[PDB]
């Protein structure tokens, strides 16, 4: 997280705010209502209190404007700029302007009234980005779903290095990044994608550049909106370009950022039993044209041409690979080699010997 | 006379 230059904080813990004007976009009451939840947010965790006024001036004025809208800073049309804010200080200082060429929603389409307010809040009360893509501070919006909202970890610290904690915070475990170093990390899918590796955890994926050292961490909504944040198991077609996402019973098949026709399917289409219920981890072999599907400790073999699941399946794991225990997390291939990942641990499985050849932990796989 | 240099600007791309 990042405070401002000379740390501007509010003095006081009782402040004031105004909706000066609204958007037709939504009716009066349910901005009010996304205003006072974005408020409600930061309040959760800090002593901070807010008091909307009907007139007057107030410490935060909160307007809707377009293009120019009196500032030195117009406004961009549709998209691009969402709004901007002023850290604290008198006049402008606390001041949140929404651009109302957005359509503003209290749902998953346009721009989410109350989550770009929850961001604009965080300057207005003396917040600056963060880096942190798991954020509520960091600068580029992604509608993080119809969950409900928890503030997360990075913002908690900015907020309480200004104003220390609150009372009581109604769930005090936030959400946190996960952390590469962390030799304990456990990861939920993996596969190839363009020539990168894509890592899932949580919310997050890395996608790591074979050349690169340092893997780019993004959030998945990022990327895929209408996708989980959390996903079960990813393998890959490279002959098309595809890339298959696992959730529960249900799964997508991804064209770059585009969800093919007729996805999600239920798992139940591939000749799954119908009391398989997730499948753990997933790798497609392209010169065999052979996807492995793994969930517990059995593993399906389907066969991606003939659109079918091969008939000697399933079969137990400790039959197939011996070794690396009795669940697959994550799993994927190159270069003639496997690799499972059980936990903290990584197994490379040689094909070419059909025997474990090395074992190290988990997260060495982002260089760490 | 203040920071009102410290306008942040939040964004998402077309
Ligand atoms: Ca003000
Ligand atoms: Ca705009
Ligand atoms: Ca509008
Ligand atoms: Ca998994
Ligand atoms: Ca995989
Ligand atoms: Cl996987
Ligand atoms: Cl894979
Ligand atoms: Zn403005
Ligand atoms: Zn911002």
């Amino acid at each position: 997280y990042n405070v401002f230059p000379r740390t501007l904080k509010w003095s006081k813990m009782n402040l004031t705010y105004r909706i000066v004007n609204y958007t037709p976009d939504m009716t009066h009451s349910e901005v009010e209502k996304a205003f006072k939840k974005a408020f409600k947010v930061w309040s959760d965790v800090t002593p901070l209190n807010f008091t909307r006024l009907h007139d007057g001036i107030a410490d935060i004025m909160i307007s809707f404007g377009i293009k120019e809208h009196g500032d030195f800073y117009p406004f961009d049309g549709p998209s691009g700029l969402l709004a901007h804010a002023f850290p604290p200080g008198p006049n402008y200082g606390g001041d949140a302007h929404f651009d109302d060429d957005e359509t503003w929603t209290s749902s998953s389409k346009g721009y989410n009234l109350f989550l770009v307010a929850a961001h604009a809040f965080g300057h207005s009360l003396g917040l600056d980005h963060s880096k942190d893509p798991g954020a509520l501070m960091f600068p580029i919006y992604t509608y993080t779903g119809k969950s409900h909202f928890m503030l997360p970890d990075d913002d908690v610290q900015g907020i309480q290095s200004l104003y220390g904690p609150g009372d009581e915070d109604p769930n005090p475990k936030h959400p946190k990044t996960p952390d590469k170093c962390d030799p304990s990390l456990s990861l939920d899918a993996i596969t190839s994608l363009r020539g990168e590796t894509m890592i899932f955890k949580d919310r997050f994926f890395w996608r790591l550049h074979p050349q690169q050292v340092d893997a780019e961490l993004f959030l998945t909504k990022s990327f895929w909106p209408e996708l989980p944040n959390r996903i079960d198991a990813a393998y890959e077609h490279p002959s098309h370009d595809l890339i298959f996402i696992f959730r529960g019973r249900k799964f997508w098949a991804l064209n770059g950022y585009d969800i093919l026709e007729g996805y999600p399917k239920k798992i139940s289409e591939l000749g799954l039993p119908k009391e398989v219920k997730k499948i753990s981890a997933a790798v497609h072999f392209e010169d065999t044209g052979k996807t492995l599907l793994f969930s517990g400790n059995q593993v399906w073999r389907y066969d991606d041409t003939n659109h079918i699941m091969d008939k000697d399946y399933p079969r137990l794991i400790e039959e197939d690979f011996p070794g690396i225990g009795d669940k697959v997390d994550a799993v994927y291939e190159k270069n003639g080699y496997i690799y499972f990942f059980n936990g903290p641990i990584q197994f490379e499985y040689s094909i070419w010997s059909n025997r474990i050849v090395r074992v190290m932990p988990a997260n060495s796989i982002l260089w760490c | 006379q203040f920071a009102e240099r410290y306008l942040r600007s939040y964004y998402h791309p077309t």
